[PDB]
């Protein structure tokens, strides 16, 4: 059966190389035109280039010829892209694809590719439960994360045990560049009192994890 | 909807690039034309056109920075109204982002009753005829809103006579109506395909008048027309009509 | 180029309504290909050579069109027909994509349920306060969120954040955070969000006073 | 909930739009009038036209948010009114899930005696419904009672 | 690719009165087939190859239909047959079924039984309120049910479910349930429910005063 | 008589992978399909695929393509059906069914599949009857069952002899993430003296039983 | 200013297939509307404002497009529908017309019946021979004729004339006219029309012989 | 019955064309066959097929 | 119902015309090619293409066409008539029939038209063996392409497997080979006759689940068959 199999995501410095690949299988490699595609935050797509893996004939979309370069390894059956000079508008998720005809029949899975000169971790601060964050027997808490950079964190809720309504929030640009996310839970305002409520928050860039305990406030 | 309009005074125009063509082109119709109440809390308000119109949705949307209305009386009028609507901003995408065309309108231009108007609009930059164009009649005083307004008011437009008309003989029609405070004089006609009789009344009070008219064919089924002699609207008063019935009607 | 121009950029249906999407090529073009995309997942082939359905797509799809004028049609909106659609050309290099139609599910009004939480003592003692304001449940996505911070009115100091549509009862949630100086913070009381929205028939205000329980 | 009907006065077009001129199918009998004695207590109570219609099941009817009604009697003279009814709720389902299609209607328009009288009705967004009948006249058994 | 539309998704018949409903094929199919289904169990073949029945199914069923469109008719309702009943179709792949049609069993109009109950004072040692309001055994099913606290109107903080038709006397019944804290309960004294349903000429209020056993 | 009996239910981590049989027995199992189908409660029903037993062969609702692998074992005449990586809308009944032609002729019983991240027993209060206004000839009296996870609770009164009068509703998810319900029972109001009104409660997920007796409230 | 280009400008349909022909607009056009036109009587309004059906117009006809391109669909070929249709503009003078699209419905083979016919008397006694052969009831349109006298084969001294498509049968009719002069048709004997055909094997001839009857 | 058959041997496509991939739509029934006894009352007579 | 085509073979403008280095637009499909097994029979058959064209310049008086196998041959197709597009319903659609295919070949084919990379060219590269089109082919048939023994291989003992195959008439010896995780047994078999025969071969380990491998070797085919694959079972 068909199966693109793209490389996994990458935390690069802006200046330096990446080649981000896509494993074909399932068909004779040389008999399908590959295409590139980048899908920035603003969610349109942008057809980068494609190549004929026959002969590694290539058409680019000139915004990326001399910035991106294709390639095939025909004994690999895949397909390689190089940024040879990343720069922080390069961020982005990167599809490989294959086509016959003008329309593209199989996907890649997608590559992140993140452009970071440095890294931050988060600050995790709690938003604590109490009478003005309940309503119908219901409390919210959540975890603010502050200050991290770059993309992404991810959060869970004591360990992946918890079942509530969860709702975490986009991460959002501060002025400062660094980005900061919410992540709240809804719970019965009744197990305030019984049940503890952990976030777990990773941060890969950094390799930063907090757990961070979420409690109503009580006066001294 | 990001751009917007501020409409101004330019003339900038010619009653010329209006009648471009002797024929507009009968598929020009982005552009709309509806008659509004000035103010709600009057009957008598003044009347406005709501001129409405649609922008394409191509690439050449974005070279657009202003659209040129002008309206024509058409009757041996010029038009000398024209009006210019600066777009705010440049338009950035060929729809709205949830909105089916760009869409803007203008109010203005005090409309008369029973009047064509001719109204054009063109795009600036940018063919040189009108982009679009409508031709419009404003309503009369039968028109549910205008009817209300003085001029038709004292024309008869809310009288309600109540006309029944009854084939009496071979010869004769009976017609019954209730006179009007706007008057004492009155013509009764009876038409069919031309005009078979007619009758003049002189009534003073309000009352359920009667009046027989004499007609010179064949009366069963044609229309009644009540003629009033109101003040102000001399021989042009609301006309009034009914039908000519079989009396008695039941068995 | 080509570029493909797609009407309308976002729009909601209810199941089970009918739905219209055009993609308009600035040049002729042979073919249009399209292209369904749910957040966070590769696109999927869904109707190609104009009228073609993928495998798999149900035939409430249908494509059609020709020269620059191409639409896609739902004849029946379902659920899991909530996406963003794109469509596609390559009778000319560039091949290019089109703009998207992101396709929303409609759904009654539902006011949002809201909830205040004041600075945490651990980021105060960092030198920053965020006050966050939680819209919880609400539909339709269009909400108005004031804050005021002793009845005076900001403007400026304040971010939103909104979720996708959730998986069961497809309604948005939302997340104001007003940020101040510790400075600031300390100075003032009454920390209030004000929500206007469509469900609440009067703007509904969750406040709270700096050092309450 | 389910949607019922909020009806008013409305100015409405010029009685031109309900010239007919295509013939429309015969079969699609969405409208229907008929006259009901007001008040039953009374002898001489006003008697009133019930205009029902039926809602067609199909796609259309979730963008309905309005249904417009005109009434023009001719007898010796014409009478012409409109009036609009604006639906509550947004139509959730094709039909109604207690009945069968979706079925409104509007008393109102008194009946004159011996009157042919023109109905026309057209939902909002965009005659598409159109029934007339003729008043009786005084051996009528509700009508002698006037 | 065939996808099947049935009409109408909801329904009810009375005893004895005439029965239709439709499946519509987006393309030509060979046969449709029809199950029926009643809550909690298999969906049964009934008729199947379009117009045959399976047996011991009741022969005031029947079916019929070409090309695209296809209907299943009662000659006369029983009310053993309110159901939820599936058309099928697998001239193609994917095999496919229709979105279904449930029919229920019209009866004559019944106003609800009402009843409202406060809080118990096990849930309210936990911090929270449930005030419950049940509308019995009435039809049709419509009912709208508003909450008052102190002879505000309250909105936002309940949640009402309705139980399936009684396969004993076809009514329906409905719970009303207002969570509040335990904190906002105390501030209270009087809890209404008002309940408005076709079957009664002026809405009925039940209400307690709180403490007041 | 042909008989499709399928293995028993299933609760589940999110994530994880099940693999439920379908035991066919009274007619030569390769000569008909047996096909599988997907009911979420209440609601609509999807084919998942179907598989010839003879030589292997199946389709899928490319819905299920990947997540859903359909095998048979000729020598048990067996039909398998392995789902992978549950989520919540996993949640549902599903059904192997046996065809011919293009119709099903016999079901199987179904096999519940419940995705739970955790489980939890309900709270149970009483709806107590209002003794306080009694007459006028029936009283309401039940039980509040708040706060499980996940769905479903099972609900008796007096060991399952009280049936007549009882209403137990559907299930409400509240926002909290946890489900609530209601079972009430109409009696005459002169039995509030003399009856015993125990209602029983179930939620097997969580091995949870709650017998609650429900009392008039103390009038004098 | 604006021309209208139609494609294809002719085209036969098997019964039950979908039809789509387009119409290409110089520049942009607010409305594209069509006519129908049988032979031998006016065109009459088909499909107006790009999308609209005249009434009695069969709803198996639908029409869309924007900008500069449009297209006229049937879902499912009609022999009724066999007939010239043309596209039209007025967003610009001059009014205009496309150059139309010709749609005939294709129907099973058939051979013709060929018959020849020698000059008449009457006609040589003037000075000119006129020989006929006709190709009766056949299709497709396309057929070869070639006349040969004493086995010498003609060229530049005959005429076609080819029917319409028959309404109830689908087929068309052709004469093959071999005119010469009375001095130059007296000096041979056999006069020979043969025909290729696609529903002929072989090639059929028809042939007489001068003054025999 | 105004169109009848004339039937021979022909030559037809590669006998991987009936190699079905997928599972065949179980509706799909406009071809029926069963045996017949190609000479009745008779013992040992060939078995045709009635397609 | 068309003008029609009459084709030779003339040279070529050398293969650079075709193969550029770039891509042309995926949508431009006025040239088609598509296998096919030109003989109608079981036996061998040569493998040919048919390569369609459709035909907006209005006429045109030949159409040239190369194709490249990596080889490098040119046909140009004359129109005997031209009509001053398209009269049918379809387009305006030509084929030829011609320049056979070999295994596992890539193929391109380039087209223009006269008078008039380019607009009409279509890529494929040609299967192996085990593809449905290609397996007709000569070489393969005599590798055993077409065989179809049907094997059965049934465990008798401790240490006896039952191999039955069908013969095929292109050879009369083979191997049956017995394999778990180590070859446990082998058999040499001739036989003459065309018959489902039986074999039984002697097995060291256990052999319930191991994979038989039948090797013929036939005359053509050396040491380079096409093997077929089986697997033993319990017995009735
Ligand atoms: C104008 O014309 C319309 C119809 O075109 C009339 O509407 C009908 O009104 C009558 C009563 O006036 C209704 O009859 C009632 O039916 C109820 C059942 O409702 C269901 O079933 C009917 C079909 O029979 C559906 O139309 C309806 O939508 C529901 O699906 C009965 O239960 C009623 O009795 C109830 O009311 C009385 C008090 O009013 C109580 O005492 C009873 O116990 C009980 O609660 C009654 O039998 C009929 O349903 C209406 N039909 C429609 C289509 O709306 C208008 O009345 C008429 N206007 C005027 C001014 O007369
Ligand atoms: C619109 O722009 C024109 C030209 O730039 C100018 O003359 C006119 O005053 C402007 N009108 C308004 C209302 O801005
Ligand atoms: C308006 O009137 C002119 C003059 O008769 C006519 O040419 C034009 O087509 C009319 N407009 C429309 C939209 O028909
Ligand atoms: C003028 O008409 C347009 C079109 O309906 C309308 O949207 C607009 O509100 C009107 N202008 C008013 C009411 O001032
Ligand atoms: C008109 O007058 C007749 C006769 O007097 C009367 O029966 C009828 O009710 C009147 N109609 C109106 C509309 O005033
Ligand atoms: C119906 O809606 C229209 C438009 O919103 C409004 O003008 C009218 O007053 C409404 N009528 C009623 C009876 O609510
Ligand atoms: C059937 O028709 C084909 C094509 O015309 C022909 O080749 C074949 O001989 C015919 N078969 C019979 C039995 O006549
Ligand atoms: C018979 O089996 C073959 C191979 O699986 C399949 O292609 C064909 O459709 C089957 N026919 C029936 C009637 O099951
Ligand atoms: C095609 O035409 C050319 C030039 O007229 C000629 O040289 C060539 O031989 C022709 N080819 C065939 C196959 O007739
Ligand atoms: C054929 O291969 C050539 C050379 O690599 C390439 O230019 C062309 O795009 C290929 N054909 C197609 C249809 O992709
Ligand atoms: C060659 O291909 C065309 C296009 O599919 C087809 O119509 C034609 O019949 C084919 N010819 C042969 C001999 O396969
Ligand atoms: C092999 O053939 C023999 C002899 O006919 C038979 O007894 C045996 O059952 C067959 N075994 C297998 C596995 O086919």
């Amino acid at each position: 059966e068909v199966q693109l199999q793209q490389s996994g995501p990458e935390l690069v410095k802006p200046g330096a190389s990446v080649k981000i690949s896509c494993k074909t299988s399932g068909y004779t490699f040389t008999e399908y035109t590959i295409h590139w595609v980048k899908q920035n935050h603003g969610k349109s797509l942008d057809w980068i280039g494609g190549i004929n893996p026959n002969n590694g004939g290539t058409t680019y979309n000139q915004e990326f010829k001399g910035k991106a370069t294709l390639t095939v390894d025909k004994s690999s059956s895949t397909a390689y892209m190089e940024f040879r000079s990343l720069t922080s508008e390069d961020s982005a998720v990167y599809y490989c694809a294959r086509s016959y005809y003008g329309y593209v029949d199989y996907w890649g899975q997608g590559t992140t590719l993140t452009a970071a000169a440095s890294t931050k971790g988060p600050s995790v601060f709690p938003l604590a439960p109490s009478s003005k964050s309940t309503s119908g027997g219901t409390a919210a808490l959540g975890c603010l994360v502050k200050d991290y950079f770059p993309e992404p964190v991810t959060v869970s809720w004591n360990s992946g045990a918890l079942t509530s309504g969860v709702h975490t929030f986009p991460a959002v640009l501060q002025s400062s560049g660094l980005y900061s996310l919410s992540s709240v839970v809804t719970v019965p305002s009744s197990s305030l009192g019984t049940q503890t409520y952990i976030c777990n928050v990773n941060h890969k860039p950094s390799n930063t994890k907090v757990d961070k305990k979420a409690e109503p406030k009580s006066c001294d | 909807p990001e751009p917007t309009i501020q409409c101004g005074s330019e003339p900038g125009p010619s009653p010329e690039w209006m009648v471009r063509h002797t024929l507009t082109p009968g598929d020009l119709r982005d552009l709309r034309v509806e008659t509004i109440k000035s103010n709600v809390d009057l009957e008598d308000s003044p009347i406005l056109m709501n001129i409405s119109w649609i922008l394409r949705a191509d690439a050449s949307i974005r070279l657009l920075k202003a659209t040129k209305i002008c309206v024509m009386g058409k009757s041996h009028f010029q038009s000398y109204s024209c009006i210019r609507c600066n777009y705010t901003q440049a338009f950035q995408t060929q729809t709205r982002p949830s909105g089916g065309k760009w869409t803007f309108s203008y109010v203005g231009f005090p409309v008369e009753l029973n009047t064509v108007y001719f109204i054009g609009a063109h795009n600036i930059p940018n063919e040189d005829g009108p982009s679009m164009a409508v031709n419009f009649t404003s309503p009369g005083c039968l028109d549910h809103v205008m009817k209300y307004k003085k001029k038709c008011i004292e024309a008869g437009s809310l009288w309600k006579p109540n006309i029944t008309a009854c084939k009496r003989s071979a010869n004769t029609v009976e017609v019954n109506f209730t006179t009007s405070p706007l008057g004492d004089r009155y013509m009764a006609l009876i038409q069919s395909t031309a005009v078979i009789g007619t009758s003049y009344v002189s009534e003073k009070e309000l009352t359920r008048t009667s009046v027989v008219v004499h007609v010179t064919g064949e009366s069963e089924g044609a229309v009644v027309q009540l003629t009033p002699y109101f003040h102000t609207c001399g021989n042009d008063c609301i006309r009034q009509r009914g039908t000519v019935v079989q009396c008695p009607q039941t068995g | 180029q080509i570029v493909l121009t797609q009407s309308p950029a976002i729009m909601s249906a209810s199941p089970g309504e009918k739905v219209t999407m055009t993609c308009s090529a600035s040049s002729s073009i042979y073919y249009i290909h399209w292209y369904q995309q749910k957040s966070g997942t590769s696109p999927k082939r869904w109707i190609y050579d104009t009228s073609k359905l993928a495998s798999g797509v149900p035939a409430r799809f249908s494509g059609s069109g020709s020269g620059t004028s191409y639409s896609l049609t739902i004849s029946s909106m379902e659920a899991e027909d909530a996406a963003t659609y794109y469509c596609q050309q390559w009778s000319s290099n560039p091949f290019t994509f089109g703009s998207g139609t992101k396709l929303e599910i409609k759904r009654t009004v539902a006011a949002p349920s809201v909830f205040i939480f004041p600075p945490s003592d651990e980021q105060l003692k960092s030198g920053t306060a965020s006050v966050v304001c939680l819209l919880n449940n609400f539909y339709p996505r269009e909400a108005k969120v004031q804050w005021k911070v002793d009845n005076a009115l900001q403007s400026g100091n304040s971010q939103e954040s909104v979720t996708e549509q959730d998986s069961k009862d497809s309604t948005y949630s939302l997340s104001s955070t007003l940020t101040l100086s510790k400075a600031d913070y300390e100075k003032h009381k009454v920390y209030a969000c004000e929500v206007t929205h469509q469900g609440l028939s009067s703007p509904v205000t969750k406040s709270f006073n700096r050092g309450e329980c």
